[PDB]
């Protein structure tokens, strides 16, 4: 068969952005929020009420016979008609654990039937209700992808992915979902992720120590780790750059041959 | 005619060709009679509207201090669903500053679901009389609809200790303000102070 | 020994630098967060400059050197009508700012006319209750030359007017007149960078002449001690609650209520009424403190 | 800054050394005696001038645990001491990995108290049948990434402290049997680190109820 | 103006039924179905 | 302890003024708002009301058919007749009614020409000198490019493109160029003659600033849409002013910013609040400028302003070395990032930087765009985002179209232009492809990038906008101190 490499580069940024793209590394989880509460922050349904449908299930609905369109197997979500979801989160430029395109490489590999949009400041993953809490919670919030500090998880107002830290090291809010609990050293998410409060706060964690924020990743800084530390990647990105310029070109062996 | 002294902010401005006021200051007067809140030190507040309702005051021989928000940009938190944009708010030590004052001039923009709202967070923490300086003709009505306690239309469960005492309708946020509109904000100052 | 300057950074990580200056011995005059990023004038000894330099700029931080960030200044102002005050009296007192100063408006109640212009004796106190005073002119020569009652201090002073030369026996500072525009044009900024040279000079002559007869007590150190002390200066809601003069501080609180515990505050071996003048501010009945020399 | 005394003459090594380390003499020795014998603890308190007490164990070879008051400045104030020995067979003997589980083994000794005295102190929070878990200090509790994670099933008289997966983050525990599944304080093998090992006295963990206080010694 | 009759604001013409009259501070004020009191100068009958 | 009514502060660095690279003005972000500033909207004006005619097979016409002799007296009272005519003024058909001269104050014709003896006893009022506007290499240049040709610049009133749309200046100039010659020459008022001069300006020696767009985008001549960068780096005339080659391409990014990104895009193509802090981005601060300086610094000290020939190994060099210096000065310095807060403006200045520091390497348009497009996608390697999404439609398209060879697909980057396929939606994109066009011809010394005829025509001193400090007439425009025309007082009741 094929082994799969995932990505080009020695540094710690690479390997990281490998292990994120690897669907068989687990993902190492630093906290447990339930799946209750991930449904609440959510915002979505009321947990323990079922899922809304958009169509019957699969079952009852008559397709047309389809060889090749039969040959895949659907989503629970898919097979039950749950309606379609979305969860995002803004990372912030300060090695924060996860990266926008990192984010939806990573999502495309490792999940099913999921719709990843990539933009500068947001990264947005929709997915049939059900199955996207299950890996919401199972992927998303439990694992290193995210840091209640340098991470959030919000839609609506997104800002702040290339402001600095406030005095605790959290991201910037224009809504302020989640705070800092001096107290108890623990970030509480306020609001679920669209900004409507909530009626109790969930704890999400502590925010991830500095020095593990630097191993874990997966951006490029002149401070932490740099580009230019990483000749491999910048190589292959200009490989990419040339094979593109040469098949617009003049698509032959012959041309390829100045590769 | 009197001497006044303005306890000037211990910040500086906004950059070098910008604006003279800096965000969540305070300015003020010695004598407190009138504080003017500006939303934000930005040029859609300051020096438009703002501090030419500070020199009609100050001409009509009543001392001012200035208060610039440090957020008063957006909607507060309590508006129906969640505030979106920005959220407004005031914090403590703004709210004691202004209610050593006798009256209160606040510039609001022209949304009135933004200014009902804005209205109640602020008179939430303020009880001095205070005075809508806005753009849009909003009536003395909309804010009793939500609680807010009005000269004219008080409401059956007021949630607010402060008192919308006039509404003066017609000042354009970065525009220079007519004379007639001073005028119309001295006489309803002096008729609700002394 | 402590020289004063402005520290602008971000508010992330700094309060571990907060605790470095109180670990050096610094003091924190004035604290402001904007959004994300703090301003904070500081003054420390001079033997740890270069490594609050270093440690300022492992924070990403910027030092800037405020020349007069010890002082508190009068803008004088004929009045604070639409004239003076909204433009050229702000961007007077704004530039003052920008170099550290604390101003002060001082609007005079007859201060506008020709011949009928009359400045107050109580104006007058509180005008020489500062460091150094400067004086928001007009743009005709003939107004200003029959004009020259009005500044009568014993206070460094610096006039500002409109014309470009004038013949006062004063300091003068041309090109500055009434006007209705914020200062942005080349030649306004140049002028208004000559008037804060003039201030400095006149500081800097009036430091040299503090250090021939050095106070007791430096001013700043007086202020942190006062506030370790006085447990009701965190309560102050003016502007600057403690301000730092040349060779004293005007404490904002009021002299009926607290003049007597401000006296009796014991700095090193000394009680306070014994090496200060402490007295009523014609300033909103404040507290002001006059430090004695080693002379007496 | 809590001042706590003054260097009296020889200023100049401290005003010139710029780094590494300058020979100190403290005039009040300190007088915390934990891991000594009851015999030297007698003789270097009478060399003092201090009344002198047994609370626990009386040998002469006896370890001291706990002394009252602890601090010296105490100790010189009042006048006495009163000195608690331990039985030879109820010190707990740990061996804690410092250089597998840094951050973990760091904040064991914080909790512990072995940062400051040679006998640390272990309190018990919760018990049952093989499993003996210990209280925690929700101060030290920070940085407890996971460490030193299982692999394989625990073996017996492991010491665990549980990293910030779980809920009950910085909880210490230790079983005296084994199992594949869970770590010595009930949680996956995932949200437990492995920081050290009771390595000779044993046999005590099953004789001490709730609340109690064992006492241990590193033996690296 | 009484309990039950038909009222409209002038400044905006909100259109209801007075509630009760609730006099306060020596000064009468009229509740409308809205639960929001107004003022009698500033209301006037509609039939 | 947590109230949630304390809010919270937001946008602290947009209080802030915007500096204007190159100049020492200070202004707000609402006055660079292209509906706020009356300096870009005279910008358009004037590029949207400029028609140039080439007056020479009009005269062979005059010559050979109608028997008339054409001397320089006649084309000095043809001027003055045209001067008066095609602001609105009547010449024949008695009982007319004209203009209000108030309203058309700013409306020129003038007459260019490469030959120097015709030039000489020309009426300097109405000639546009080449000699004395231009340095002498240059205007030896222009003077061999145009050749001994007779060319006449018609501006059009600008309240005339402003009532109507961009489509009617070059037929109103042919109209009144029409009316001038049957009324200057003493002809009868149409005959086959007059047909002639008719089509000759309408079509046949008339120069637009911007083809027509029928189709799906509908749109007259004389729209942004239609201006090809080429022609857009000729409007800009820093290149005869200034010889610092980077000073000369930001300029025109400046001006291709504000024409495309704000005027084109912001508004032709959408609505509303449109995208300044897109386009300012490029202008505002010296970001774009150091970012440049450096491109140039690093190419002269390893190739040279032109010591290299367009290959791929230079492009990739060059490119990535001014991609990874910006990205690192955006990681070290903190206002550098929270002044270019989205994503989309960071990656149009580093790209722009490094297809400018290409161009500067090897004097290629299309090794230019390469450049930029390498840039892109090292930039999104980089830092794991690159803008909006939606942005980088034409830059992963890019690197196989900018050497293309196919119908639908290839065009020198100076015959490019907002109606090229790929760059015909996004913002943050066309300004600094018109930069790279011009920097192509700024590293070889060049008089001019794709048309003589405009350089020469936007040179004129009359023009109300100053094409040679596009930025600042910007920033006089963004504090009120820039005096625009098309307004109509004089037919207004005082307010
Ligand atoms: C607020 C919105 C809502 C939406 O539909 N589009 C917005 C707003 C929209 C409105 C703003 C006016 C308003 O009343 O909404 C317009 C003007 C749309 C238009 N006609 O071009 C605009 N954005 Ni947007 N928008 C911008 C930008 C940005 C950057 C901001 C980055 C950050 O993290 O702060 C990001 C895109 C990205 O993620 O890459 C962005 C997002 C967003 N932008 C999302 C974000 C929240 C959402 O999830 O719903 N803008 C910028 O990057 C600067 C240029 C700026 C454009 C206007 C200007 O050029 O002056 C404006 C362009
Ligand atoms: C005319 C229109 O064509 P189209 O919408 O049919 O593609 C075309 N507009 C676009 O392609 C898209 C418009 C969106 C504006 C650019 C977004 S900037 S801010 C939004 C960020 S995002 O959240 O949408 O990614 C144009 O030329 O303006």
């Amino acid at each position: 068969a094929y082994t799969p490499q995932f990505y080009p580069g020695a540094t710690k940024v690479a390997e990281n952005r490998r292990n994120h793209l690897n669907p068989n590394y687990e993902l190492e989880k630093l906290r447990e929020i339930p799946d209750e509460d991930v449904v609440k922050i959510m915002g979505h349904r009321q947990p323990g009420e079922d899922y809304k449908t958009v169509h019957p299930p699969l079952e009852e609905m008559d397709f047309v016979e389809d060889y090749a369109r039969d040959l895949v197997e659907p989503l629970n979500g898919a097979k039950e008609g749950h309606r379609v979801r979305y969860i995002q989160f803004a990372d912030s430029m300060y090695f924060a654990p996860a990266q926008p395109y990192d984010r939806s490489r990573s999502y495309m590999s490792r999940l099913r039937g999921v719709d990843a949009g990539t933009l500068s400041g947001r990264q947005v993953v929709e997915c049939r209700e059900s199955d996207l809490e299950e890996f919401s919670k199972n992927i998303l919030m439990d694992t290193e992808l995210f840091d209640p500090a340098t991470s959030g998880m919000r839609g609506a107002t997104v800002h702040g992915h290339s402001l600095r830290l406030d005095e605790n090291g959290m991201m910037f809010d224009a809504l302020q979902r989640c705070v800092f609990d001096e107290k108890t050293g623990h970030v509480m998410y306020v609001k679920d992720q669209v900004g409507k409060p909530l009626d109790a706060p969930v704890d999400v964690g502590e925010p991830i120590p500095e020095a593990k924020l630097r191993e874990i990743t997966t951006i490029y800084r002149n401070d932490g780790v740099a580009m230019r530390a990483d000749p491999d990647v910048i190589e292959v990105v200009k490989r990419i750059h040339r094979a593109r310029t040469l098949g617009g070109y003049i698509p032959t062996n012959e041309t390829f041959k100045g590769l | 005619r009197k001497e006044q002294i303005v306890d000037c902010r211990a910040v500086m401005g906004l950059g070098e060709g910008g604006g003279l006021a800096q965000r969540g200051t305070f300015a003020e007067g010695l004598r407190n009679d009138v504080v003017v809140v500006a939303m934000s030190p930005g040029r859609r507040h300051i020096t438009k509207p703002v501090c030419e309702i500070t020199y009609g005051i100050r001409e009509a021989g009543i001392q001012t201090s200035v208060l610039v928000l440090d957020a008063g940009g957006g909607i507060p938190s309590d508006a129906p669903q969640g505030s979106l944009g920005s959220t407004f708010g005031l914090k403590p030590e703004e709210a004691k500053q202004v209610n050593r004052h006798k009256l209160c001039v606040i510039h609001f923009g022209n949304v009135k679901s933004h200014i009902i709202y804005k209205a109640r967070l602020f008179l939430k923490y303020v009880d001095i009389p205070t005075i809508i300086v806005c753009q849009t003709p909003v009536d003395m009505e909309d804010f009793a609809a939500i609680g807010i306690k009005t000269k004219n239309v008080m409401p059956l469960e007021s949630k607010t200790e402060g008192k919308i005492v006039e509404i003066i309708t017609g000042v354009i946020r970065g525009e220079s303000a007519p004379q007639k509109k001073i005028d119309e904000i001295i006489e309803s100052i002096k008729k609700h102070l002394g | 020994m402590y020289q004063i300057i402005r520290y602008e950074g971000g508010v992330y990580k700094n309060n571990i630098l907060k605790e470095w200056i109180e670990d050096v011995g610094g003091f924190i005059i004035q604290e402001h967060v904007m959004q994300l990023d703090v301003y904070m004038t500081i003054a420390i000894p001079q033997n740890e400059i270069e490594n609050f330099k270093e440690e300022a700029k492992k924070y990403k931080g910027k030092i800037v050197e405020t020349p007069l960030a010890g002082i508190e200044i009068a803008i004088v102002s004929p009045s604070l009508s639409r004239h003076h005050l909204p433009h050229i009296a702000c961007d007077v007192s704004e530039y003052v700012r920008k170099f550290g100063a604390k101003p002060n408006m001082i609007g005079l109640a007859h201060g506008a006319g020709k011949n009928i212009s009359e400045i107050r004796e109580k104006e007058k106190r509180l005008i020489q209750e500062h460091d150094i005073a400067i004086y928001v002119m007009g743009n005709f020569e003939s107004c200003i030359l029959d004009k020259t009652h009005l500044f009568k201090v014993d206070i460094p002073l610096v006039v500002t007017g409109g014309p470009e030369t004038l013949d006062i026996p004063y300091t003068y500072v041309g090109n500055l007149g009434r006007r209705a525009q914020r200062l942005r044009k080349g030649e306004e900024i140049r002028a208004l960078r000559q008037m804060i040279d003039e201030v400095t000079k006149k500081i800097n002559d009036k430091r040299m002449e503090l250090s021939y007869d050095p106070p007791i007590i430096p001013p700043v150190v007086l202020k942190d001690e006062i506030e370790k002390r006085i447990d009701e200066v965190r309560g102050i809601l003016a502007p600057m609650p403690i301000v730092t003069q040349l060779d004293g501080l005007r404490i904002k609180m009021d002299y009926d209520r607290n003049h007597e515990e401000i006296e009796n505050v014991k700095i090193g071996k000394y009680l306070l009424k014994d090496i200060a003048y402490v007295t009523r501010s014609e300033m909103k009945n404040y507290i002001l403190i006059k430090l004695k020399s080693t002379s007496e | 800054h809590t001042v706590v005394g003054k260097v009296t003459d020889g200023i100049e090594i401290v005003d010139f050394s710029n780094s590494g380390h300058i020979t100190v003499k403290t005039n009040p020795e300190r007088l915390s005696v934990i891991g000594k014998t009851q015999k030297d603890a007698k003789i270097l308190f009478e060399k003092h001038g201090i009344t002198l007490k047994m609370e626990g164990n009386i040998d002469e070879d006896a370890i001291i645990v706990e002394q009252v008051p602890e601090y010296t400045m105490d100790i010189l104030k009042s006048k006495e001491v009163t000195t608690k020995g331990i039985e030879p067979e109820k010190l707990l003997y740990v061996e804690i990995y410092d250089k597998d589980a840094p951050t973990t083994s760091w904040y064991f000794r914080k909790v512990t108290g072995l940062t400051t005295k040679r006998i640390g102190t272990l309190k018990i929070y919760f018990k049952h049948d093989d499993i003996s878990m210990f209280e925690r200090d929700w101060d030290y509790s920070k940085g407890l990434l996971p460490e030193n994670t299982p692999e394989k099933s625990i073996d017996s008289g492991i010491i665990a402290v549980t990293n910030m997966v779980k809920k009950y983050k910085g909880y210490i525990g230790v079983r005296t049997s084994s199992n594949d599944k869970y770590g010595p304080t009930g949680e996956t093998f995932e949200g437990t680190n492995i920081v050290g090992k009771v390595v000779k006295n044993s046999e005590i963990l099953k004789s001490v109820k709730q609340g109690e206080n064992i006492y241990i010694l590193e033996v690296n | 103006i009484e309990i039950g009759s038909y009222v409209r604001y002038i400044n905006t013409g909100t259109h209801g039924t007075v509630k009760a009259i609730e006099p306060k501070n020596d000064e009468e004020w009229v509740l409308l179905e809205n639960d929001i009191y107004y003022r009698p100068e500033l209301l006037e009958l509609v039939e | 302890l947590y109230n949630p009514d304390i809010g919270v502060p937001l946008g602290q660095r947009k209080l802030m003024p915007y500096k204007l690279s190159n100049t020492d003005d200070y202004c707000e972000g609402d006055d660079l708002h292209f509906l706020n500033n009356a300096a870009i909207q005279q910008l358009w004006d004037d590029i949207r009301r400029t028609v140039i005619v080439g007056m020479d097979t009009a005269h062979s016409v005059l010559e050979k058919r109608l028997g008339v002799e054409v001397t320089p007296e006649t084309i000095n009272e043809y001027m003055h007749t045209i001067n008066h005519s095609l602001p609105g003024g009547a010449v024949v058909q008695e009982h007319m009614v004209e203009v209000h001269p108030s309203l058309a104050w700013d409306c020129y014709a003038r007459i260019f020409t490469g030959d120097d003896e015709l030039a000489d006893e020309l009426d300097s009022r109405f000639l546009i000198d080449i000699n004395k506007l231009f340095p002498e290499e240059q205007a030896e240049t222009l003077k061999a490019a145009i050749g001994k040709k007779t060319y006449q610049v018609s501006r059009v009133p600008s309240l005339v493109g402003r009532v109507c749309d961009g489509g009617t200046i070059s037929r109103w100039s042919a109209m009144q160029i029409g009316m001038s010659f049957i009324t200057a020459y003493k002809l009868c008022a149409g005959e086959a003659a007059t047909a002639d001069f008719s089509y000759a300006s309408k079509h046949a020696d008339v120069i637009q600033m911007g083809n027509a767009l029928p189709g799906r985008r509908a749109r007259g001549p004389n729209e942004p849409g239609g201006i090809r960068f080429g022609i857009l780096s000729d409007v800009v005339q820093t290149t005869r002013v200034s010889e610092d080659p980077v000073e000369q391409s930001l300029e025109v990014v400046a001006t291709g910013a504000a024409l495309y990104d704000q005027i084109w895009l912001g508004a032709y193509m959408s609505g509303g609040i449109g995208f300044t802090q897109y386009a300012t981005a490029s202008y505002t601060d010296d970001i774009l400028d150091d970012f440049s300086y450096y491109a140039l610094d690093y190419v002269e000290k390893k190739y040279g302003r032109m010591g290299t020939k367009a290959t791929m190994d230079v492009v990739e060099d060059v490119a990535g070395e001014v991609t990874l210096y910006a990205l690192e000065q955006y990681d070290d310095y903190p206002a550098l990032l929270e002044d270019h807060f989205g994503g989309s403006q960071r990656a149009a200045v580093a790209a722009a930087a490094s297809g400018i520091g290409v161009c500067m390497a090897t004097g290629n348009s299309n090794a230019g765009v390469n450049g930029w497009y390498l840039s892109q996608i090292l930039h999104k390697e980089y830092h794991s985002r690159l803008g909006f999404y939606g942005y980088d439609l034409q830059d992963q398209c890019g690197a196989s179209n900018s050497l293309a060879i196919r119908n639908d697909e290839a065009a020198p980057l100076e015959l490019r232009g907002p109606n090229y396929p790929n760059y015909a939606m996004n913002v943050g994109h066309q300004g600094e492809y018109a930069g790279i066009a011009q920097a192509a011809h700024s590293a070889r010394g060049d008089a001019f990038a794709l048309n003589p005829l405009v350089k020469v025509a936007f040179a004129d001193p009359m023009l109300v906008f100053d094409f040679s400090k596009p930025r600042k007439e910007i920033a006089r425009g963004a504090l009120r101190e820039f005096e625009a025309a098309g307004e109509r007082d004089v037919i207004l009741p005082a307010k």
